[PDB]
């Protein structure tokens, strides 16, 4: 069979609205999830947009595009599955009105190409570097968002400060000055001293363990200290009874030797090796644990050595695995005992004492304390961010607006249209927020309107920028106060692969089944 | 069979029915056009008249239908309210006949809950009005009778009316025995061409018709002889037999001759006694009109018989069925007959200063468009029929409407369901739930969400406050928006309100009309 | 479109249609008519509906949400469909004629859970966890009409040692506290014994095994035996071999040795001197139950056996046969051993005390019990009356309706009874305003009364996981907007 | 909602119709009465007024029409396509949740600012860089222009301004001005009359005699027949005399002999009238110098009367004799090889006639309505001394304003009011396809310099190009675009608020 002419176009663009029509209740966080059944009859349900595409059986030239595209987005960036198929097809629901209007389908995808280029500079006057940084802070509110859904979104006002200034001082270069965010800082531990409002900050990292005898004394060589982490036992262990304590007895030796003034054995420090550790004050560690002392060799600059395969040379290697650390001091926790280590050369990593009501809580609040963390990582690790909520959509809606007549040549129809299509996104997000679409959607033309005639003078008064829509509380706020950010290399991808998957579809006007 | 739901057809049948009438009261709401069986459109907002025009051979909507027309004579207000609460208690009591609830305890209660509702209309009055039947005063009962019709224009259209009420009520005091205001006294024409601005309040009737005479208009001396003729002028004759006959051409110059020197013998005998006016009910001869125009008297003509009854209370003319007998105690006398241009059109006005009091108004009315003319003409008629409700019978009495009465009703209506114990608890719940169809409806035909407002007209009506007496206001209704920022405000600040005399006879036919429609589990019919 | 909103109240509606009449103690019996030609007269709920055959898909999300509940809990299984069923006809011409957004009801029924959960805790009483007697009219709910009423009086003897052994209470604000922590998988699991006696059966705590001795000749009284617990059995990994593996058990000198696997004839004579019974044919399973009640570290290979094995705290080494079959007796842990007189009586008793258990860790879980026979149900529905006016939003409109699905359960109970519905439902509501919420409904009359006098009482833990899953199944149905097919 | 989308369909389908009729390069719509007449016009009151639809909303548009024709005349078609075109822009609204009811709320806001732009952009101006004879005769170019008669439209003009200024600038209307056909002959020939002219549909016998060069005929209307033959009745008259046979062919000559010897003492020299004269008075009448034509039109007779004072009586016996006229000068042409009769000189005429000759009867048609549209230019000059720019220019800037007034704008009457300014954009449209000029290019092409600031910016008719109407001399009246909002906002309002339609049948 073969289908041509105008009969064929008007059925590829119904197929792709029957199929976006379905997505449409997934958009966003507050959005609806749905059941995919099969010829077994078996289900699922699951609010995530990225696995409906690939499970959904639809059979449709077109429909085969959209699985490739959510397979793009999902192996570049994962955000966006369900708004890259919505914009795809707005563009093929405008374009029923333009064929009416004899516009030729070349100058509607060169009219799009154009704009879709012009669109990349206008970002750039959007995004911007990190600012607001004094008088205020503007990260406190990104995680509050995620942590709403748990119990411990009611301290998270006191708790936010506490996260920020950890995430700024653990920020390196990584490879060839990067200056991003490692996602391994922050080390958890559970204890709880006092009530939920006393919860204090650690700048630094910090260890969990004894101090094992206590006649030694907390504080000592103030102005440098090496740590050496080895997790070689002083204490005789199974494969001549005290010739494994004569063996251990040297290895003793080669501490005080070495320089380290601290000593940290995972099995534990026997009575023996303990007195001489204490004419020496060399304060000594039993029950190390192994996970903690892995990220330890990386911020003090040691290695950790389990046993000694070189040779027949037995010694602690002096100055090889000896760490950097400017000052250690332990202060009273009340009822608990650790010890602190910080100003280290290069350590990328902190610490944080969790406290609540029982262990029981602080135990849940473990795991969940790296859901809530993988929102403000991921946003602060890419350099380059931009606020979400609509803000892109409406921003580019006003550029199109003037660029359009800089143009013609029967372009100013299609980049009006163009810009016109990008309002279908908060105006789907409005539909479940339960507030009127038409309400959400024109009253945020009517303030980016006003607010880029006085852009372009670079002087401004009641004029500001960033005007967002908040689903939560059905109002119109500032996103940047609100928590709201997306990358911009996740906006990019969206508009690019948007776009070009809506060109192979309206260069085919004729479909040959055979 | 009750098995296939029988009182659910009848319900669903009018519950289709139901939402046309939900959409006319309001200024906001919408109107149905209605070919007429004559092939010309016919659309008005008062549903009385549209349910004349529709056949529906349904006797469950005639119940309806005869209900309306309780609304449409007795009162001059109330006709789409009537529709909207009797269909409302059906699909109310849905839930009812679902549970196996006999249609007896749902009868009885809303009996019980009707007397319970017209007990607290007393405690809803606050202000009273004294009838002083000033021109600003009457704009306080007129305006929310002419609204809910070609909304913009109430502003203009209330002057006119408030100025012909006080014109057809004669100055008395102390006595309200003898009835004053009169419906069929006031007549609207209509005539298109010219504007709104350029509409005024005339006292009497004004005529369209052509002079059909060189004489366009008498002087400006009072008292003017007017004389109405019943039988039309002609030749002559005798009351016993006299039958004109043609035989012979010898009587035929006998039958022209005849008949100009006996016309001019009656005229002249009547322009003797000073009569300027002769006004002939039926067809007027060709000799005849050469006549008065030598003699001076203005030629009328009223084709239609039914203004004559009330001619006679105007001028004081009787209609004589002889001819050429000009009595001088069926003269009439009025003091100015003038024409003047109406509409673009040379018309002959019929009007007087100030003796011979009448009670005869004309409100004249000029526009382009020829339909929307019509609902104007029609919307005087129920607007000046809510004056007969302003006498004695609870005519001063008065509520705050547009949804202010509505739901503050609510609140006391539940309070009563938990204090009177029976079965009757199920049946007074349902019974305030059914007044909430009123502001829901205001809501949607003027565009606002049905999520927005209803939630804040009962955060409005409810509030905490440590005392017996009410505070705040109660005032607050149903408001159209569409300007100002958010919320609603005071309907009294536009004198808007529903009188009491309209809402309490309402309830009483509202009842009455969903009983027989829940009474009748069976109906037999025969095909047509 | 909106007609998947439609289909998925339907579905819900046909699912809870046919256990309308299976809740409550009256429930009828029903019949399904399989296409083989056979028929299931039970009157059991849970158990019809995972033979029904559905259409719809939201209907199986019914059936697995009420498996769930049918394995913490015996009863309660239709009052969880039927409450979240009528939720679902309330608010349908919300959802549609009222155009109410879906998540608005959703998070109305959140916020009117927390409510719930709040009258439940007020109306609950407190009640004696200690007491033996008031434990007896508890669990009689899953005694009674079941062929353990005449043995109903020995049945709560073995119901509370076992929970009441178990149970550990370890309060304390530092790691969180559980209740009363009790564990019914490992600890309260049970083994059907042949033989014996009904009333004179008895709580065993140890570990119990019917195998007999593996040699003619042996001694049928040991004092203090001591359980020694291996991996590999005594075989060839060929004399020398076999007798080595014993000198390592050997060098404790035990006087008992349990093999998991079988053991070789080479092995018996090589044991037999050293005074120590050999027993074989030991279940994996039951190897973890077995180190908690003796203490000897489980070990692979034999030549790792550590000496830290202890013997103490055995109480007898009796092999007498009991009902044809030689025993084993060893009575943190108990085993609950129940006689009787064939295998078809004991395994009745199996899943009825199992079901017994099961409602007696409820009371004990929580200490607080509800009024019965629609009782609760009722009373909730007048709180819910109140806190309607001081809410003042959007959202009072769908928690209005909450009160309409709280009285059908009452009205349940009423269309089994054979009284008029509306009568009875009108009185009913009057009578828990002044009655502090005593007056509930009888069954075997049917008249109106209050439950004083016949103390039907159910612990909380049910009342509070009915109402919380049915919230979760109502809106999860309303989740799904859209349905599609294929692969 | 059904019945409401179907009344958008029912607007389309009559908008569609006045689609090509827009502009006088618009195209000509054919439409075939049941009375089998052909007609063929661009007007759209006439071509509403014989549609006849049952439709209610269509006969909404079709009695809005009439309105703009009675109290204005001109823009009938305009204001159809504008009040239709807003059923168009509210279908997608409808779908979407948004009711029509705040949809007719955002018109009025927008109609009321933009009849206050209007008189803005009005501008008064009568001696200003103009004189008195050359204002009027620049504005009948205009009309003219783009038509087979531009090489001829020089003679044109003069003839078209002499037609205006013959009446008194206070009372003036088209039906004043009679335009009769002469088949034949070159354009560039015909002249202007003061007087009144018919079309002379007399064929019968009497010519040669009555010639063109009068001094002062006397003009008489007629109502009765003066000729003494029955056409209707009749009578049997036998005698059996055979002399008498004779004397019974002779007599009835005398009875009519007594009332038209009265007509002969009157003495009037022109006799016309609604019936058509027997050929038995066409001798004596030419030795008394009396002129007398049959068989005219009912409609022509009644600018006799306005133009001599004359009037109408029944019977010759009570004629009165200051009711006979007097022109100063008699002509009459027979070019055609028809004989035309006219009237000049009369100083008390209320009414004129101008010729038009051409080389085809329907080639003249064409010619005789594009002469009406400049005539109504001309009329409305001296009527109404406030005029806005047209052509596009005033169309345009309407749209534009309502752009920067929606901004400061919240809610839904935001994207309403964009869409009233766009739906402004189809009557440029139509004016540029009707004119085979591409819509689109001149569409992205004139908002160019309209953001420049100057509002006057219009559409060029006769080269394709962007520009300034100003110079092109294209002048509209500032009432009809006034009206024009204000009547398609009231015939709007009325379709979007009626959801169900019902009619009964009879």
């Amino acid at each position: 069979e073969k289908i041509s002419g105008d009969d064929i176009r008007n059925q590829n663009v119904l197929a792709t609205m029957a199929v976006a029509n379905v997505v449409k209740s997934s958009l966003g966080p507050v959005g609806l999830d749905k059941m995919l059944v099969d010829d077994i009859g078996d289900f699922t349900v699951t609010n995530d947009g990225a696995t409906i595409l690939s499970l959904l059986d639809v059979q449709h030239p077109a429909g085969k595009i959209l699985v490739e595209l959510a397979q793009q987005q999902d192996r570049e960036i994962g955000d966006g599955t369900t708004s890259v198929v919505i914009i795809a097809s707005e563009l093929l629901k405008r374009a029923n009105e333009l064929v009416k209007n004899k516009i030729h389908p070349t100058t509607i995808i060169t009219g799009f190409r154009v704009a879709l280029r012009e669109a990349i500079r206008f970002i750039n006057e959007v995004l911007s570097t990190s600012v607001d940084t004094l008088g205020k802070e503007t990260l406190i509110n990104i995680a509050k968002t995620s942590m709403s859904s748990k119990i411990i979104g009611a301290d998270s006002d006191f708790f936010s400060n506490m996260v920020v200034d950890a995430l700024l001082a653990v920020k390196t270069q990584n490879s060839k000055g990067e200056i991003k965010y490692p996602v391994k800082a922050v080390n958890v531990l559970k204890a709880h001293g006092k009530s939920a409002t006393e919860s204090l900050l650690v700048p630094g990292y910090a260890l969990n363990c004894t101090v094992a005898s206590q006649a030694m004394p907390k504080r000592i060589a103030g102005g440098n200290v090496k740590i050496a982490c080895l997790d070689l036992n002083l204490q005789k262990a199974r494969m001549i009874r005290k010739r494994e304590a004569g063996i251990v007895l040297e290895r003793v030796k080669k501490i005080i030797d070495a320089g380290a003034q601290v000593v940290l054995t995972t099995k534990g420090i026997d009575d023996l090796c303990l007195k001489e550790f204490v004419e020496a004050k060399i304060m000594g560690v039993r029950r190390c644990k192994k996970e903690d002392l892995r990220r330890i060799a990386r911020a003090t600059g040691a290695t950790l050595v389990s046993s000694m395969s070189n040779l027949e040379g037995e010694e602690t290697f002096e100055s090889s695995y000896l760490g950097l650390c400017d000052e250690v001091v332990q202060a009273k926790f009340s009822d608990d005992e650790c010890i602190l280590i910080k100003g280290t050369s290069k350590h990328s990593s902190s610490s944080i004492i969790l406290r609540g009501a029982n262990d029981y809580s602080l135990d849940e609040m473990e795991r969940s304390l790296h859901d809530s963390l993988s929102v403000v990582k991921r946003t602060l690790e890419s350099g380059n961010v931009v606020p979400g909520g609509g803000c892109v959509e409406a921003a580019l809606n006003i550029y199109l607006d003037n660029f359009a007549t800089t143009v013609g040549s029967r372009e100013q129809l299609a980049i009006a249209e163009f810009a016109a299509a990008l309002l279908i996104i908060p105006k789907t997000l409005a539909v479940n927020a339960a507030k009127d679409s038409s309400e959400l959607v024109a009253k945020l033309r009517s303030y980016h309107a006003a607010s880029q005639m006085a852009k372009p003078e670079d002087v401004k008064r009641r004029s500001y920028r960033n005007y967002g829509l908040d689903l939560i509380r059905g109002k119109i706020v500032d996103e940047i106060h609100a928590g709201v950010l997306e990358p911009t290399i996740s906006k990019v991808k969206s508009l690019k692969s948007a776009l070009e998957a809506c060109v192979a579809i309206l260069r085919i006007d004729t479909m040959i089944t055979v | 069979s009750n098995a296939d739901g029988q009182i659910i057809k009848s319900i669903a049948a009018i519950r289709e029915l139901h939402q046309m009438c939900l959409t006319s009261m309001g200024p906001c709401g919408r109107n149905k056009i209605i070919v007429n069986h004559l092939g010309k459109i016919i659309i008005t907002n008062d549903a009385a008249t549209m349910l004349r025009e529709l056949d529906i051979v349904h006797p469950a909507v005639k119940v309806l239908v005869m209900a309306t027309e309780q609304q449409k004579i007795d009162m001059g207000d109330g006709t789409n309210l009537v529709m909207i609460l009797a269909g409302e208690l059906l699909n109310v009591s849905e839930k009812l006949i679902s549970m196996g609830l006999s249609a007896v305890e749902i009868i009885q209660g809303y009996n019980m809950a009707r007397k319970f509702t017209l007990k607290e209309l007393d405690e809803m009055v606050v202000g009273e009005i004294t009838d002083k039947n000033d021109k600003n005063e009457l704009l306080k009962m007129i305006k929310p009778v002419i609204s809910s019709k070609k909304y913009g224009s109430e502003d203009i259209l209330s002057e006119l009316v408030s100025e012909a009420v006080s014109h057809v009520l004669p100055v008395a005091q102390q006595a309200g025995e003898i009835p004053y205001f009169n419906v069929d006294s006031i007549r609207v024409v209509k005539i298109m061409g010219g504007s709104l601005s350029n509409s005024t309040v005339i006292k009497g009737m004004v005529f369209n018709r052509e002079p059909e005479g060189h004489v366009k208009s008498l002087s400006e001396d009072k008292k003017h002889k007017v004389a109405v003729f019943t039988c039309p002028l002609d030749i002559a004759n005798t009351e016993t037999k006299g039958t004109v006959l043609l035989h012979n051409a010898q009587e035929m110059l006998d039958f022209s001759k005849g008949e100009e020197k006996q016309i001019d013998a009656m005229m002249k005998e009547i322009a003797d006694m000073g009569v300027e006016c002769i006004v002939a009910g039926a067809g007027v001869g060709e000799l005849a009109l050469h006549y008065l125009n030598r003699y001076g008297i203005l030629v009328l003509k009223v084709p239609s018989k039914f203004e004559l009854r009330r001619l006679c209370r105007v001028c004081g003319a009787t209609p004589l069925p002889r001819l050429g007998a000009p009595t001088p105690e069926e003269l009439g006398l009025v003091e100015t007959v003038k024409t003047m241009e109406i509409g673009g059109d040379r018309v002959t006005v019929f009007k007087q200063e100030q003796g011979e009091i009448s009670r005869t108004s004309t409100i004249i009315l000029r526009g382009a468009t020829q339909n929307n003319l019509d609902d104007i003409e029609r919307a005087i008629d129920d607007g000046v029929a809510a004056v007969k409700g302003l006498m004695k019978p609870s005519g001063g009495k008065l509520l705050p409407g547009a949804g202010a009465t509505e739901i503050e009703l609510i609140s006391r209506i539940t309070k009563y369901g938990e204090r009177t114990p029976g079965l009757l608890q199920l049946a007074i719940k349902q019974f305030a739930v059914a007044f909430e169809v009123v502001p829901r409806t205001l809501a949607e035909t003027a565009g606002l969400d049905v999520n927005e407002v209803l939630p804040n007209l009962y955060a409005a009506h409810n509030v905490t406050e440590p005392g017996a007496v009410k505070t705040d206001h109660l005032y607050k209704g149903v408001d159209i928006d569409g300007e100002s920022d958010e919320g609603v405000k005071d309907i009294r600040e536009e004198n808007i309100y529903d009188m009491l005399a309209t809402k309490k006879f309402a309830i009483n036919v509202a009842t009455e009309a969903a009983t027989t429609v829940l009474s009748i589990d069976q109906i037999i019919m025969a095909k047509k | 479109g909106r007609q998947a909103q439609i289909s998925n109240i339907t579905a819900a509606k046909a699912v809870a249609d046919v256990i309308r009449t299976c809740l409550g103690p009256k429930a009828m019996l029903k019949m399904l008519l399989d296409p083989m030609g056979g028929l299931v007269l039970t009157n059991d709920g849970h158990a019809i509906l995972r033979e029904i055959d559905v259409a719809h898909p939201a209907a199986k999300s019914m059936l697995e949400l009420s498996r769930t509940q049918d394995e913490e809990v015996g009863d309660g299984t239709t009052t969880v469909i039927i409450l979240a069923g009528e939720i679902l006809a309330q608010c349908a011409p919300y959802l549609i004629e009222k155009n109410i957004h879906p998540v608005i009801i959703i998070q109305a029924l959140k916020k009117a859970l927390t409510d719930a959960l709040e009258v439940i805790k007020q109306v609950s009483k407190p009640v004696d966890v200690e007491n033996d007697a008031a434990m007896k009219k508890l669990i009689q709910a899953s005694i009674g009409t079941k062929y353990v009423i005449h043995w109903s009086e020995k049945m709560c003897e073995l119901a509370l040692d076992a929970v009441k052994t178990v149970r550990k209470d370890l309060g304390q604000t530092v790691e969180g506290e559980p209740n009363f922590e009790i564990d019914i998988k490992r600890y309260v699991r049970v083994e059907k014994i042949p033989g014996g006696d009904v009333l004179d059966s008895r709580v065993l705590k140890g570990v119990l095994l019917n195998k007999d001795v593996v040699h003619p000749k042996m001694s049928r009284h040991i004092e203090n035996p001591r359980v020694v617990l291996l991996d590999c059995p005594l075989e060839y990994k060929e004399e020398e071999q076999v007798q080595l593996m014993c000198e390592q058990i050997l060098a404790v000198r035990p006087t008992l040795v349990i093999t998991e696997k079988g053991v070789s004839d080479l092995a018996q004579h090589y044991l037999l001197k050293g005074g120590c019974s050999v027993l074989r044919r030991v279940k994996k399973s039951d190897n973890n139950r077995i180190a908690r009640v003796t203490g000897a570290t489980i070990v692979n290979r034999v030549e790792d056996l550590k000496e830290s094995d202890v013997g103490t705290n055995c109480g007898l080494f009796k092999v007498e046969m009991i009902g044809d079959e030689y025993f084993s007796f060893l009575d943190k842990a108990c085993t609950i051993m129940l006689r009787g007189g064939s295998k078809d009586i004991l395994n009745e008793i199996d899943r009825n005390l199992q079901d017994a258990m099961a409602v007696a860790r409820n009371v004990m879980l929580s200490p607080s019990l509800s009024p019965g026979g629609g009782a609760t149900e009722m009373a909730v529905s007048v709180k819910l009356a109140e806190k309607a006016k001081q809410l003042e939003g959007i959202q009072q409109w769908p928690y209005q309706a909450v009160a309409d699905a709280m009285e059908c359960i009452p009205r349940t109970l009423i269309q089994n009874a054979g009284g008029d519905p509306i009568r009875l439902l009108s009185q009913l509501r009057a009578k828990h305003a002044q009655g502090n919420f005593t007056t509930g409904i009888d069954g075997d009359k049917g008249k109106i009364v209050d439950m004083v006098s016949y103390g039907i009482w159910e612990p909380e833990v049910i009342k509070q996981q009915s109402v919380k899953t049915a919230i979760e199944s109502a809106c999860l149905l309303l989740r799904v907007d859209d349905i599609v097919s294929g692969v | 909602k059904g019945q409401i989308i179907s009344n958008i369909n029912a607007c389309v389908a009559v908008q569609e119709a006045l689609k090509p009729t827009l502009g006088p390069l618009g195209s000509d719509i054919l439409i075939v009465t049941s009375n089998q007449k052909t007609t063929i016009s661009n007007d759209g009151a006439t071509i509403l007024k014989l549609l006849d639809v049952v439709h209610p909303a269509a006969k909404t548009l079709v009695d809005i029409s009439r309105a703009q024709d009675a109290e204005v005349g001109d823009g009938t078609t305009s204001v159809t396509i504008l009040a239709g075109e807003l059923m168009k822009e509210a279908k997608p609204f409808l779908e979407e949740g948004i009711s029509s009811h705040l949809i007719m709320k955002g018109y009025r806001k927008a109609v009321s600012l933009a009849v206050e732009k209007i008189n803005e952009l009005a501008v008064d101006i009568t001696s200003e860089k103009s004189s008195g004879r050359e204002l009027l005769e620049r504005c009948a170019r205009t009309a003219m222009s783009s038509k087979l008669i531009h090489n001829n439209a020089d003679f044109f003009v003069k003839m078209c301004v002499d037609a205006v200024l013959s009446l008194d600038r206070n009372d003036l209307d088209d039906k004043l001005i009679g335009i009769k056909k002469i088949p034949g002959g070159a354009m560039e020939e015909s002249l202007f009359i003061n007087g009144v002219a018919f079309k002379k549909t007399f064929s019968y016998a009497g010519f040669e005699q009555q010639p063109k060069k009068f001094n002062n005929p006397k003009i008489l209307s007629l109502n009765v027949e003066l000729e003494l033959k029955a056409e209707k009745d009749n009578a049997e008259v036998r005698v059996e005399h055979v002399e008498d046979y004779q004397a019974i062919v002779d007599a009835e000559w005398q009875l009519i002999f007594e009332k038209l010897r009265q007509v002969e003492e009157t003495g009037a020299n022109i006799v016309l009238s609604k019936l058509p004269i027997g050929d038995l008075a066409t001798q004596f009448f030419a030795d008394r110098n009396i002129f007398c034509a049959g068989r005219v039109s009912a409609d022509d007779m009644n600018r006799v009367i306005q133009a001599v004072g004359g009037s109408i009586q029944s019977t010759t016996s009570d004629i009165k004799p200051e009711h006979l006229g007097t022109c100063a000068l008699f002509e009459e042409m027979q070019i055609g090889s028809e004989r035309y009769n006219l009237f000049q000189g009369c100083p008390q005429a209320k009414t004129c006639t101008l010729l038009l000759r051409g080389g085809a009867e329907q080639v003249i048609a064409e010619v005789e309505r594009s002469l009406h549209d400049a005539i109504m230019i001309v009329k409305r000059a001296l009527q109404n001394k406030l005029i806005v720019a047209g052509g596009g220019a005033t169309e345009m800037e309407v749209s534009k304003c309502l752009r920067d007034y929606s901004k400061t704008i919240a809610g839904k009457q935001q994207m309403i009011i964009n869409a009233f300014a766009k739906a402004l954009e189809v009557i440029p449209r139509q004016l540029c396809e009707n004119a085979g000029f591409d819509a689109i290019e001149i569409l992205n092409k004139l908002r160019l310099a309209h953001s420049k600031g100057e509002k006057w910016y219009g559409v060029v008719f006769e080269t394709e190009n962007i520009g300034d109407n100003f110079a092109k001399f294209v002048w509209e009246p500032a009432l009809v675009k006034i009206n024009a909002l204000n009547s398609a906002t009231e015939a709007t309002n009325l379709i979007l608020s009626v959801d169900e339609t019902i009619t009964n049948k009879g």
